[PDB]
């Protein structure tokens, strides 16, 4: 329909949107992680269990 | 990649496309005259790219899809009702002008970006360093204020110093008689009614603003009406052109980048045209400002970008 | 304080009010910047050595050196002052106001 | 003034220091948290609108990114606040502690024993 | 029928180089639509 | 109370997801199930109020505002559409969310247990309001109008801002019932006075005060008729319930620095009546009648009486509803005929008798018929006043014969009489004007018949 | 052009009627407009304001009115029975109060 | 008299009129870097007597 | 200009910062200082013409002079006192000396004329960086010597700056000069607090550089540098009108918005110490500034200007260059006042 390329074409730039998901799972993933340890830590130092 | 800092700073540079036939050609020439002929052949013969004359539709032909618009979305004049009734009082002459140089302003824009990004040359029918002609010959005849004139020239002040005149400039010189038989000859009933001051008027404006200062940035090509048809004649006269006098030898990268930031983006290049100078012809108010744009964005390919509209099938909208 | 370090330091007051009150020419406020520069160099140059801090005795040629810049600053600021004028005169930088 | 800039003991740029370990960290539930989130919600849509992009369903990853990294700097955001508050309560209270001059505790008195002017309303 | 909206007449009071115009300042001139003055001749 | 809050919230991607032709209908059905569910609020206990969390509570006091407030929501819903039926789907959105916003904001403000929360949400209601009355009121005054809105607030309330933090760094704390508990007299100091006049500005330019009253008419007139029915219903009762929450930390001091807003009060409440009697705007005539009903919330509030706050508060209820349903009345002509000149059309008992009906019994709630709780609140505050001193009964008497007398004024003047001749466009009333004009005018009577549920804490 | 500007002639209001005559005046659709007073009238009437007015009138006694009778009635019952006063200028035991010590 | 007039006059129109007048004031300079530098210059000594020499 | 010479003229005004904030001597301070003005210079200059060279030549007068009483000062310091360390400041003359030298550079009130001077001259861009990055290492100075202060002095500064923001703010229909005017009225309060508490200081500062960055960013995006033709957007765009103004009605300090956290901060701070009288003139003063926001709002926004017929062919065609940071400046400048309590980890 366009005239001219319009460089976004039908299909989705499939690198960039890769690139953007796996940083999103990746921090995800570390949140939870380090979560984990610091709830482990805390529970450690003060001794509860 | 999109052309920027990042792409002149690494590689890309236009100087080196630069192959002695860039020469931005321009074909100039009163109405009806057979300059357009002229034009299409000097692109066909040296390899260029051809712009046909840009007309009120032109910014439709470049965005969406190349159909053109209505003209209450777009243009908003006529030239049918500016020849049937010049001196009509809605604003039809101005506002026609006005979107006209507009549209040239935009097609310079598009062939000075298509020759520095691939190194080809251009030919132009008109360009807005020749409109003004028309402008003055709607002055001389009453057709427009004065008002109108100065609101031009702020205008042309303001767009037409950021870019570089045309290499050559060729001029199709028909005598006003020989015109007017021309126009009976063609059958447009709108055309008919053009008197004989209002070309004399174009003719005279031609011949003692545009050329005299048109020489001094370059040579100027000047051929009569029979000498015009042998296309090749004039193709073999262009090529044998020593130029070096005009601003374009001045040229480096720097100042070839900052005019290729320039030619694309083309908001950037239409900035100027709608400065807040109030004059009636050219004055919308806000109520038919506020239909007339709400009208404008349900068009079928128009609400969103250019690759976000679902009802004229774009696909994968969601990972875009 | 000695007497001269009170003459240094009206020799500072000095040129900061010659800096302070314009007349006509760009480059008798530029000179005025300089002055202020020479008399600092000299009022540091006269602590440290009284109070023998050897360290401190490289501190005043830095000084100069960025004096220089800022002179050169200056300069070039002036030069494109007079190409849009014809004169270096601060009457002309009045179109931008409050 | 700064009052904790010389605090003996500071590291610099830490921006978390080991002591801080010995708190609980905030549950991922934090409402501070989820109103992080919903900052970051927010500017994914407002980056759809202000490119001409259908606002609600264009770029699900793009939208996706701005919560999660909203999300993720408020959550170590959080950590340093709550530090900081235990570190003032830590120092205010050892203050207290070690000036009991400056405050002492005096004896209470019943309001049977107080006299309070009584202003009627009439 | 219609909601007022500004006008040219309403829209003419922002276009000066100052609100509240007085005798000094009646001859301030708005900047240039680009920040570019005119060159003046001034010849060496 | 987050059972009502969250709601409200949904109610704003509801409005934003909502098919282009189903915005008033899902708005007006979720608006008026959110109404039923504040109706719980109303059971109060006898010797504390319902306090929720840290953070949220409900008195006798806030109670029935918050039921007008969300009662308040649909009927302006339902007055909107009509004058908004030529606006884009976008900006209709954007109208209904600056009302969800507005009844948020109120909401949360009725029931903030800190004075801090309680003045940002109260200088948050601003921004709502002045969108509105600024960009969809109908004549070029609006702009004016806003800006008096905007400014005569803020300068009651920035000097608030200040006494309150200064309050925390003296006692500790702004939560209400630690402030009421921790209760002490204000001695009789300019410091101390200066902190009295801070603490009650601000809710004084909110009520308003007469001679701080110039804002409303012009806000009042040039808003639409949501932004009026809002203004009038709810936003004045702000400087009423701030002022009675505030006065428990001001004694004894009140018992003089109060003979300056009292006699204002009184001798400005005889002015605005008088000003009824000669208004060439319908508009105009609704306002100053509001005012003159704040001045005698203010002297209730003043005096500072179990009696008086019982009518305070009965007054604030009623007036809310009344000036709403005279605000639509008043609407329904202006749309028909595009002007607000009183006398423009007369005559209209003749071509609307059930219009003329709704228009009578406004009046007669304005003018406190008995039993109405209109005449309930001004007869408590009237008793309350005759304890302070017996002479007050002077001026509360003149007024009571001057309101009456405007308020019939305006019913002679628009229904009776004879119908003007060149005005051809006046249509049958609508089925969507009749229900706003009942769904305004059946709760201030189902009121009457239960009259302790607006009486508040006293 | 003797004109200021170029704007849309002000329209004509449009009458809910004329293609409608029986509109309700809620919206030019007519479905819409049906379903629009239909729920207006049975979220606003039979809901909200008969609903309501019968839970309200029901609402259970939590400001203990006639707990506070009863209790008045026991007092009384108590006191008169008893021959003391039935109510007392004190509401506090002055045996719990300590007065100033001096007065003068 | 009253509603129209002066209390117009006293709060609203008195505090425009009050700001408006300021504005102009502190606002139209000329633009010349002669006239504020020797504001420059009298701030400096005033500031060096009036909050420098009381310590 | 070369896009590597502008990138190297950037980073050598970030680095100038950059040593301000991290020395331990006041050399080295001064240096930074002199770096920093030496690389602005030609940034102010980029687009080349007359105003931009005033501009320039202004902006160097006024912070040469600052810098030469900043020398001064130091060498007063070390005369009496053989100390090169940032420290309490051992002489009063050389303080007073020192805090008008930082109050010129930062272009506090009286010090202010060049400020709107300037920032008319340049484009938006440096005009951009001139109001964010600018303020930082003079600041960052007066933070390290705030306890050796003199509270007159300052708040008397920071008072006129107020005022004066306020007053020339309301005679202005250039936008550039309307941010000029409302930088300088922010400093005011940012000074203000300073000898109480540096981190409100710091919050303010913080806040103010998100407001002004969502502003400058909305302003390249619609190329408008003037009312009138800030008027136009919203036949355009009215996406960016509407995120305009609920900006600027941030900037006005109003709640619940962002842009009220700093100054309710800051007179919560002020009635921390006795400080009564000064936060109600400041709040009082700062509705002058909400005043000419809320026209502009009223220009922009809220009603609708008259358009020009050529605006339909700007109609056909989209933003190229996009401002990856813009949304997310927009959502701080409006909607941050919930996590008021974070500013903790300011100290
Ligand atoms: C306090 C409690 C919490 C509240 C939080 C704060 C408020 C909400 C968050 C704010 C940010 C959110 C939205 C940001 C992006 C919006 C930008 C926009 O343009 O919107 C258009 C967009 C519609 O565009 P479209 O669909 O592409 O097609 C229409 C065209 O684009 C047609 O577009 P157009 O451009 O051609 O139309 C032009 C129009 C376009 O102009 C606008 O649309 C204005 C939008 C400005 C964004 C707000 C500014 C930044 C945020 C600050 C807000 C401050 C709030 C504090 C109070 C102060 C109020 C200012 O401009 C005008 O018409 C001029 C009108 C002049 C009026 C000026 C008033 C503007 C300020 C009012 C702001 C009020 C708050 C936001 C209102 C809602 C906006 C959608 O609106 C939306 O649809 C998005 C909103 C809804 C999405 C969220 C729904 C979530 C999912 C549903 C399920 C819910 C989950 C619940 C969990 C439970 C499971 C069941
Ligand atoms: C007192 C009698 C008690 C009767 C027992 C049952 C009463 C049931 C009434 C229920 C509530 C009324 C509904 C209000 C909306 C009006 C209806 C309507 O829109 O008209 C369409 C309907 C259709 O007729 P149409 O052929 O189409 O003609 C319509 C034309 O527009 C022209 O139509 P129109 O020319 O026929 O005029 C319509 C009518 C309707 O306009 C109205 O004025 C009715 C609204 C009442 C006035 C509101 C402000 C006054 C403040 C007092 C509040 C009292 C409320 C008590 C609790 C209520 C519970 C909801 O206005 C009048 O006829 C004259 C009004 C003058 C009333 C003077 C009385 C003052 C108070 C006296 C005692 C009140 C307390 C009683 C206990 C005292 C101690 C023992 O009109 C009628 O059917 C006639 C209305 C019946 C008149 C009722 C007046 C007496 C009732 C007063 C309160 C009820 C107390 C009940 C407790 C037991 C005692
Ligand atoms: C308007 C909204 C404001 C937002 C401002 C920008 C937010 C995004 C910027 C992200 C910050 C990146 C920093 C994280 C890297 C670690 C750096 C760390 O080492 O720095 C520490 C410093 O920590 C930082 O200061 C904390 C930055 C967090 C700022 C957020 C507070 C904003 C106030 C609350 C508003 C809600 C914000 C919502 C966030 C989205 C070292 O402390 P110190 O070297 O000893 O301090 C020197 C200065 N002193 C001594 C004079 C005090
Ligand atoms: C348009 C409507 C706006 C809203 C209306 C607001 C109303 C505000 C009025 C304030 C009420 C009283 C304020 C202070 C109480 C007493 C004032 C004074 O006149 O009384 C005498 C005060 O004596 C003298 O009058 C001294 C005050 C004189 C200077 C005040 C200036 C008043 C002149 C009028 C200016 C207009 C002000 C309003 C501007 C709009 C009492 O003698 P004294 O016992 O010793 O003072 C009591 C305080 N002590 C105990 C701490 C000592
Ligand atoms: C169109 C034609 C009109 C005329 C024809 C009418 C035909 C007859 C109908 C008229 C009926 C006459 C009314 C006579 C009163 C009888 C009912 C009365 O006895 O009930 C009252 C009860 O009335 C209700 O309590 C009052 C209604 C509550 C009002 C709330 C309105 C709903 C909310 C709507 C939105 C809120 C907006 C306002 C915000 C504040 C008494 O309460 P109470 O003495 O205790 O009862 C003691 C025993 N209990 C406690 C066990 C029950
Ligand atoms: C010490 C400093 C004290 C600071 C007090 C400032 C109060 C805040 C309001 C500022 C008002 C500024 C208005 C002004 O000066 O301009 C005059 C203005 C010119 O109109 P423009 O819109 O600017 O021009 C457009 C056409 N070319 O004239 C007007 O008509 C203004 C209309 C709106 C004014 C509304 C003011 C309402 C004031 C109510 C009382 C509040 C006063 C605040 C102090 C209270 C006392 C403690
Ligand atoms: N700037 C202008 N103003 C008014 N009319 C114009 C303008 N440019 C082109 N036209 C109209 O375009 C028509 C034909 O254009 P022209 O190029 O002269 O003839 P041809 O199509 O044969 O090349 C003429 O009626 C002429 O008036
Ligand atoms: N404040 C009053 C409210 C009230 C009024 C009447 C009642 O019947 C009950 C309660 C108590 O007592």
């Amino acid at each position: 329909k366009f005239y001219i390329r319009e460089p976004p074409h039908g299909s989705p730039d499939w690198l960039k949107v890769g690139l953007t998901l796996g940083t999103s799972v990746f921090l995800w993933i570390y949140l939870i992680k380090q979560h984990k340890e610091d709830v482990l830590e805390y529970k450690r130092r003060n001794g509860l269990e | 990649l999109q052309y920027g800092p990042l792409a002149f700073v690494l590689g890309e540079r236009t100087t080196r496309k630069l192959t002695e036939t860039s020469k931005v050609i321009t074909v100039d020439g009163n109405i009806c005259s057979g300059k357009g002929r002229l034009a299409r052949e000097i692109a066909e013969k040296l390899g260029l790219r051809h712009f046909p004359e840009a007309g009120i539709h032109y910014a439709d032909s470049t965005t969406g899809d190349g159909k053109p618009l209505d003209v209450q979305l777009s243009g908003n004049c006529s030239l049918e009702k500016f020849y049937d009734d010049p001196k009509s009082n809605d604003g039809n002459s101005y506002r026609l002008q006005s979107w006209l140089y507009a549209s040239r302003l935009l097609q310079y824009a598009d062939a000075l970006e298509h020759l520095l990004s691939t190194g080809q040359g251009v030919v132009l029918e008109r360009s807005i360093y020749s409109d003004f002609v028309f402008l003055e010959a709607m002055y001389r005849q009453g057709f427009i204020r004065k008002q109108c004139v100065e609101h031009y020239n702020e205008v042309k002040k303001v767009t037409a110093c950021e870019y570089l005149p045309p290499h050559v400039v060729v001029y199709v010189d028909v005598p006003v008689p020989e015109i007017q038989s021309r126009i009976q000859k063609k059958g447009n009933p709108h055309e008919m009614k053009i008197t004989a001051a209002y070309l004399q008027d174009i003719e005279n404006a031609y011949k003692k603003t545009f050329l005299p200062e048109m020489s001094e940035k370059c040579e100027v090509l000047q051929y009569s009406a029979r000498e015009a048809e042998d296309a090749e004649k004039v193709v073999e006269d262009i090529e044998y052109l020593k130029c070096d006098k005009g601003p374009w030898p001045d040229q480096d990268d720097r100042t070839f980048h900052r005019l290729r930031m320039l030619v694309q983006n083309k908001l950037e290049v239409l900035n100027y045209t709608t400065i807040p100078v109030y004059l009636p012809e050219i004055t919308i108010g806000a109520h038919q400002s506020d239909r007339v744009f709400q009208k404008f964005t349900e068009l079928p390919g128009r609400k969103y970008s250019p690759g976000y509209n679902e009802d004229v099938g774009d696909k994968w909208i969601w990972l875009k | 304080m000695p007497l001269v370090y009170m003459n240094i330091i009206m020799a500072f007051a000095i040129a900061l009010a010659g800096l302070l009150m314009y007349r006509s020419h760009l480059m008798s406020s530029l000179l005025c910047l300089e002055g202020m520069m020479l008399s600092l160099f000299i009022m540091s140059t006269l602590i440290i050595l009284n109070t023998h801090f050897t360290l401190a005795n490289m501190m005043p040629i830095i000084l100069l050196v960025f004096a220089a810049c800022e002179a050169a600053l200056g300069l070039s600021l002036l030069v494109m002052v007079s190409n849009t004028y014809g004169t270096d005169y601060v009457q002309n930088l009045n179109l931008l106001q409050c | 003034m700064t009052m904790m800039s010389g605090r003996p003991g500071r590291v610099p740029l830490q921006f978390l220091p080991n002591e801080a370990r010995s708190l609980p960290p905030p549950k991922l539930t934090d409402p501070r948290l989820v109103y992080m989130g919903f900052l970051g919600y927010c500017s994914g849509l407002i980056d759809n609108a202000i490119r001409r992009r259908p606002v609600v369903s264009a770029g699900l990853h793009r939208q996706l990114l701005y919560v999660t990294s909203f999300v993720f700097f408020g959550y170590y955001l959080l950590k340093r606040q709550d530090y900081m508050y235990a570190l003032r309560d830590h120092d205010m209270f050892a203050y207290v502690k070690s000036h009991p001059e400056d405050f002492p505790e005096k004896d209470k008195k019943t309001y049977g024993e107080i006299l309070e002017e009584f202003h009627p309303v009439r | 029928a219609r909601q007022w909206q500004p006008d040219v007449e309403w829209a003419e009071q922002f276009g000066g180089a100052v609100m509240y115009p007085t005798k000094e300042t009646a001859h301030w001139k708005p900047p240039p639509w680009n920040d570019v003055d005119p060159p003046k001749d001034t010849l060496v | 109370m987050l059972k009502i809050i969250i709601p409200t919230t949904m109610l704003l991607p509801m409005t934003w997801m909502s098919k282009h032709n189903m915005i008033w209908i899902n708005a007006t059905v979720h608006s008026l199930l959110i109404s039923l569910i504040s109706l719980s609020l109303l059971n109060q206990l006898g010797e504390n109020s319902l306090n929720f969390s840290l953070t949220f509570f409900s008195d006798s006091l806030s109670a029935p505002l918050l039921v007008l407030t969300t009662w308040l929501l649909p009927l302006m819903l339902m007055a909107s559409q009509s004058h908004l039926s030529k606006e884009t789907t976008t900006r209709k959105k954007l109208y209904i969310t600056m009302l969800i916003l507005l009844q948020l904001f109120l909401i949360m403000t009725f029931t903030a247990t800190e004075l801090i929360l309680f003045y940002i949400l109260f200088e948050a209601t601003l921004v709502p309001t002045l969108i509105i009355i600024t960009r969809w009121g109908n004549q070029t005054e609006r702009l004016n109008a806003g800006l008096y809105f905007l400014f005569y607030t803020l300068a009651g309330s920035l000097p608030l801002l200040v006494a309150l933090v200064y309050i925390q760094n003296t006692t500790g704390s702004l939560n209400f019932l630690i402030i009421h508990y921790w209760s002490h007299p204000l001695s009789n100091s300019w410091s101390n006075i200066f902190m009295w006049l801070a603490c009650i500005m601000a809710f004084m330019v909110k009520m308003p005060l007469y001679g701080l009253h110039l804002w409303l008419p012009k806000a009042h007139v040039e808003a639409p008729i949501a932004g009026s029915m809002v203004l009038a219903a709810v936003l004045l009762k702000l400087g009423g319930y701030g002022m009675m929450r505030i006065t428990t930390i001001l004694n004894p001091l009140t018992n003089y620095m109060a003979y300056p807003f009292l006699m204002l009060s009184m001798w400005g409440m005889i002015m605005t009546s008088s000003i009824c009697l000669r208004q060439t705007d319908l508009k105009s005539l609704i306002a100053y009648s509001s005012v003159s009903h704040m001045a005698l919330v203010i002297v209730a509030i003043m005096i500072q009486t179990p009696w008086s706050f019982m009518g305070a508060t009965a007054l604030m209820i009623a007036h809310g509803l009344t000036s709403s349903m005279l605000f639509c009345l008043a609407n329904t002509n202006y749309e028909r005929v595009h002007s607000r000149t009183m006398i423009l059309a007369r005559g209209l008992q003749t071509l609307l008798p059930l219009m003329a009906t709704w228009w009578l019994v406004a009046s007669l709630t304005n003018l406190a018929l008995p039993p109405s709780i209109n005449l309930i609140g001004e007869l408590f505050i009237i008793t309350a006043s005759f304890s302070w001193s017996n002479i007050t009964i002077i001026l509360m008497g003149m007024n009571m014969m001057i309101t009456a007398l405007y308020s019939l004024y305006m019913l002679i003047t628009t229904q009776r009489g004879k119908y003007t001749h060149h005005i051809n466009n006046i249509k049958p009333s609508f089925t969507r004007e009749n229900a706003l004009m009942a769904l305004h005018i059946l709760p201030l009577l189902l009121l009457t018949l239960n009259p302790k549920m607006i009486l508040g804490p006293l | 052009p003797t004109i200021r500007l170029q704007e849309d002639p002000d329209p004509e209001d449009e009458n809910l009627y004329e293609k409608n005559p029986d509109s309700h005046g809620y919206d030019k659709d007519p479905i819409v407009d049906l379903w629009n007073m239909r729920v207006v009238f049975f979220f606003g009437f039979s809901i909200v304001l008969v609903l309501g007015s019968t839970f309200v009138a029901y609402l259970p006694d939590y400001r203990m009115q006639e707990w506070a009778r009863r209790e008045a009635e026991r007092l009384v019952k108590y006191r008169e029975a008893n021959g003391l006063p039935l109510m007392e200028s004190n509401c506090f035991d002055p045996n719990k109060i300590q007065l100033p010590e001096d007065e003068d | 008299l009253l509603d129209l007039i002066w209390l117009e006059t006293i709060l609203p129109k008195t505090t425009s009129f009050i700001q408006m007048k300021m504005s102009i004031m502190v606002s139209n300079q000329k633009g010349l870097i002669k006239l504020y530098f020797l504001s420059f210059l009298i701030t400096i000594m005033i500031s060096m007597t009036l909050f420098n020499y009381h310590e | 200009m070369n896009p590597i010479i502008y990138t190297t003229l950037i980073m050598t005004v970030m680095s100038g910062t950059m040593l301000v904030m991290i020395s331990s001597h006041w050399l080295l301070i001064w240096i930074g200082f002199e770096m920093n003005l030496l690389a602005m210079i030609p940034v102010l200059m980029k687009n080349f013409n007359p105003r931009a060279t005033e501009a320039a030549t202004k902006y160097f007068l006024t912070q040469a002079t600052a810098s030469m009483m900043l020398m001064m000062a130091i060498i007063i310091n070390l005369l009496y006192s053989g100390q090169w360390t940032i420290t309490k400041m051992f002489n009063p003359v050389a303080m007073t000396m020192m805090t008008m030298a930082l109050a010129m550079k930062l272009g506090l009130s009286p010090f202010h004329f060049w400020v709107p001077e300037v920032t008319q001259g340049i484009s938006l861009q440096a005009g951009l960086l001139l109001l964010t990055w600018q303020k930082l290492a003079p600041l960052s100075v007066l933070c390290q010597i705030s306890q050796s202060i003199n509270p007159n002095l300052m708040l008397t500064m920071a008072m006129l700056s107020i005022l004066i923001g306020g007053w020339g703010g309301l005679n202005q229909t250039q936008l550039r000069k309307i941010m000029a005017y409302s930088s300088i009225a922010h400093m005011g309060w940012m000074t203000a607090v300073l000898p109480y508490n540096t981190t409100m200081t710091i919050l303010n500062l913080l806040i103010y550089i998100t407001m002004t960055l969502a502003m400058f960013m909305l302003l390249i995006h619609s190329s408008a540098t003037t009312t009138l033709s800030l008027s136009h957007t919203w036949n355009k765009m009215p996406v960016i009108t509407s995120l305009m103004m609920v900006t600027l009605l941030s900037m006005g300090g109003l709640p619940p918005l962002s842009g009220f956290m700093p100054k309710w901060m800051i007179i919560q701070e002020m009635t921390k110490n006795e400080s009564i009288i000064m936060p109600t003139l400041m709040a009082m003063t700062a509705l002058l500034n909400l005043y000419f926001y809320m026209r502009l709002a009223y220009s922009s926004s809220l009603t609708m200007f008259p358009s020009t017929n050529n605006m339909k062919m700007k109609w056909q065609f989209e933003h190229t260059k996009q401002m990856k940071l813009l949304p997310t400046m927009i959502v701080l400048s409006t909607l941050v006042l919930p996590m008021t309590p974070a500013l903790s980890s300011l100290n």
